[PDB]
């Protein structure tokens, strides 16, 4: 029984505090896959690419020699997959969301659990078509992760026929954005950054009165459901205004978890997984199906490539072996099928929802496949009716 | 001498023949080596010596960080990092310093990102960033009464954070923004909004590619000539648009370009007892088998804040302990670290840029305004961030109307 090592990043903290749930599923998926020997080395990145910089040259010029990288957020698996083909490494991540990671030149030794965030652009659209709007306003965050989401909504849109009539950025503060938007008369908005910095854009939105009857927030729906009243030093507006301010907004999220009562590879239910899962612990909860799931993946691939010792980041040999066995992977997990292509679509459904008196409520789910949108008729509108994109009024 | 100890510094700058920034390492060398030169002739360090290593980053992210890495576990015992050119490759060195109690000094990169000092604290910059442009253009404003502006931003994270300076340096001001328009891949809907807001004064913050897309747009709509005037980055390759040709070169007339300065104009005595004429003609004369770089003088200047930087943190009656904790130095002492960060953060010395002094690690220098006249670039003001003054240069700037436009 050689050890087998995986450098795996963590994020406990950050924009996406991932790692409090995914490091406790990756344990709980090594025990059961152990029972060769796969070990773990890891560390918290803070999903911070300064941090994990640091980290990664740890886990690069230590002993003992891993033979694949597991990172979380979308940066620091941009940084690792980027760096790792200097030392022939498989990196596989559980929680990178980011669409550019799609792109086998710049990222060739890369594989993902997480599904691509293109997935919640036709769902964006579909709701547009369902609610009238043509005229659409966008507010991001400069992260990669956002830009190329933004980059794939641009081309959705364009082919519904729908416009983005105004765009605003920023690295940090909002202060900016938000006031033009407000200036453009925006009422539809797309807003994408973490939840960090969604704290700093709804206190703006406050202060602007972006909000209200006219405006409709459209949301990225895996931050915590308490997001917007956490204590925040860098924001001076209270709880009681963060609420009013986030009131009614839509939040879209991939279905992780086999809504099927169902037993996966590691015969578990994932109505047991969760009850385990809660027994080892929170950010990442979500996610952790992902996890869990990443580490089967690796054993299976491990399992079928079957000379593990004589891995070296000088050769290319065992990397391509272990490529075309992940490649090759199908089979049934907690997060329900699992398999590897280029464009992150192995998950049909999303949920949606929408904030109503300070809590976030089911609305429907859709499905891009089939085109299924199922709606629970649950949603509510000042005055029972969504707004208009613009005015219509001025002959 | 033998006995001479060395004080190692990590050079990082793309230096092949096989990546077309290779250029820029390779031209600012000479320039490095002259620095170098009197700095030892001179034995400012002494007993000491400055010992740069050069490393090969290749512009390239994979290739800049195992540079880095490489040179940390088989170089030397470096004190500070010296370089990055392009920036991707420099913001993924300039973010992990603290990591390895690494001041960072570069003389090349521009990005207005690496001026946030919670994500970069230890990056220092010998050259005018990307958002040095804002409080020029607003004293260009106020020499040309011009109250009312239009902004038009490609939607990237280098432009839109220019933009969102802009509103900062603008306010208290007495100067209007009436409106703002950004892009992502077509500005022509972008320029149609500003023409149907009667703008007639533009900032735009965009890339070289998107510029004659912009100025396309603009002849289409006629938003050039007399009643317009167009103030764009000034930093575009030389002959950058070479619509039909004629059409462009119609709504591209008089547009003003701004950037950062070269080199000083003044014909004083800099640190090293030359003026910046007597260094440029030293620089032609020393370089061999390469072109001249728009940034041989920040590299220069850049020399000479690491040998003062190292004068200072060696200034102490505490000189055995200090000369100690200096040969001593493996990436874990943090009080090190400071010592060399707090002494670089009093840098204040006339090099061949101009006045040498940071601001929260910002370069205060000199920003340079061009106008374009007939397919050539011609200089046509300065801007000095530390007098925050402009000097606008008799008989050449143009205006293709009998007054300058109107804002209005
Ligand atoms: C850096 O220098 C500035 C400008 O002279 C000074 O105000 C500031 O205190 C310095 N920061 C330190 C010593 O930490």
């Amino acid at each position: 029984r050689r050890a087998v090592y995986i450098g795996a990043l963590f994020p406990m903290s950050g924009g996406w505090p991932g790692g409090q749930a995914c490091q406790p599923a990756v344990e709980m998926a090594l025990e059961d896959v152990n029972s060769y020997e796969l070990k773990l080395i890891h560390h918290d990145s803070k999903c911070d690419p300064g941090q994990a910089t640091k980290y990664l040259y740890e886990l690069l010029y230590n002993d003992p020699i891993k033979i694949i990288l597991m990172p979380g957020c979308s940066s620091v698996s941009t940084l690792v997959a980027e760096a790792a083909r200097m030392w022939n490494l498989i990196v596989l991540s559980y929680g990178s969301s980011s669409p550019a990671l799609s792109n086998r030149q710049r990222f060739p030794t890369f594989f993902r659990t997480h599904p691509s965030a293109t997935l919640h652009n036709p769902t964006r659209v579909k709701l547009f078509e369902k609610w009238g709007w043509k005229k659409i306003a966008t507010i991001q965050q400069t992260t990669e992760v956002f830009t190329s989401t933004l980059d794939d909504l641009e081309e959705r849109v364009k082919e519904a026929g729908i416009e983005i009539t105004f765009r605003q950025s920023f690295f940090s503060d909002p202060a900016v954005p938000v006031k033009n938007l407000k200036r453009q008369d925006a009422r539809i908005i797309v807003g994408l950054f973490y939840e960090t910095e969604a704290r700093k854009v709804f206190c703006e939105v406050y202060k602007e009165r972006l909000f209200g009857k006219k405006y409709v927030w459209f949301l990225i729906g895996w931050y915590a459901d308490n997001w917007f009243k956490i204590y925040d030093p860098s924001i001076n507006c209270t709880v009681d205004e963060m609420t009013e301010a986030v009131e009614g907004h839509i939040t879209t999220e991939i279905v992780m978890l086999n809504p099927a009562n169902t037993r996966s590879i590691s015969n578990m239910t994932s109505q047991e997984f969760v009850e385990k899962l809660t027994k080892r612990l929170t950010g990442g909860f979500q996610e952790a199906p992902l996890a869990y799931d990443a580490i089967w993946a690796l054993a299976l691939a491990l399992n079928k490539t079957s000379r593990l010792e004589d891995f070296n980041y000088n050769n290319q040999t065992i990397t391509d072996q272990i490529y075309r066995a992940m490649n090759s992977s199908s089979f049934e997990g907690v997060s329900g099928h699992v398999v590897f292509d280029a464009s992150g679509s192995r998950m049909a459904w999303t949920l949606i929802e929408q904030l109503q008196g300070g809590s976030y409520k089911k609305i429907g789910y859709y499905d891009s496949t089939k085109d299924d949108l199922s709606w629970s008729k649950t949603d509510k509108w000042i005055g029972g009716s969504p707004p208009a994109d613009d005015y219509k009024d001025d002959d | 001498p033998p006995s001479s100890p060395p004080l190692s510094i990590m050079g990082l700058m793309p230096l092949t023949k096989e990546v077309a920034k290779g250029s820029i390492g390779r031209g600012v060398l000479p320039a490095v080596e002259l620095a170098i030169e009197q700095i030892r002739n001179e034995s400012l360090l002494r007993p000491y010596f400055l010992d740069l290593r050069l490393y090969d980053t290749e512009c390239d992210n994979a290739k800049g960080l195992k540079a880095f890495y490489d040179a940390i576990k088989y170089g030397p015992n470096h004190l500070m990092v010296f370089g990055g050119v392009c920036p991707s490759v420099t913001s993924i060195i300039a973010e992990s310093l603290q990591g390895w109690n690494l001041v960072q000094l570069s003389f090349a990169a521009t990005t207005p990102v690496l001026a946030d000092k919670k994500k970069y604290p230890y990056f220092f910059r010998t050259v005018p960033s990307d958002n040095a442009v804002n409080p020029a253009i607003l004293k260009l404003l106020k020499h040309y009464q011009w109250k009312r502006v239009g902004t038009l931003t490609q939607d990237v994270q280098r432009f839109s954070e220019v933009r969102n300076d802009l509103t900062g340096v603008l306010y208290g001001e007495d100067i209007e923004i009436s409106d703002t328009e950004s892009f992502s891949n077509d500005p022509c809907t972008s320029v149609k909004k500003l023409k149907g807001n009667d703008v007639r004064i533009i900032l735009g913050q965009f890339d070289q590619n998107m510029a004659a897309k912009v100025f396309c747009c603009a002849y289409e709509e006629n938003m050039y000539g007399s009643k317009y005037q167009w103030i764009i980055p000034g930093w575009y390759e030389p002959s950058w648009w070479e619509c039909l040709r004629k059409n462009l070169l119609a709504a591209m007339e008089g547009y003003i370009g701004v950037d950062f300065e070269p080199l000083s104009s003044k014909q004083i005595k800099t640190i090293s007892g030359k003026t910046p004429q007597q260094y440029e003609r030293e620089y032609n004369n020393k370089r061999s088998g390469v072109g001249p770089s728009k940034f041989h003088g920040y590299a220069y200047d850049g020399i000479w804040v690491i040998a003062k930087t190292l004068q200072r943190a060696m200034e102490t009656l505490h000189a055995s302990s200090r000369h100690q904790r200096i040969q001593d130095f493996n990436y874990t002492d943090h009080t090190l670290g400071r010592i060399i960060l707090n002494a670089m953060n009093e840098t204040n010395f006339f090099g061949v840029t101009g006045q040498v002094v940071f601001r929260n690690g910002e370069r205060m220098g000199t920003i340079k305004f061009t106008q374009f006249q007939d397919s050539r670039e011609v200089k046509v003001g300065e801007y000095n961030a530390v007098a925050d003054t402009l000097e606008i240069i008799n008989d050449t700037i143009r205006f293709q109307g009998s007054e300058p436009p109107k804002d209005d």
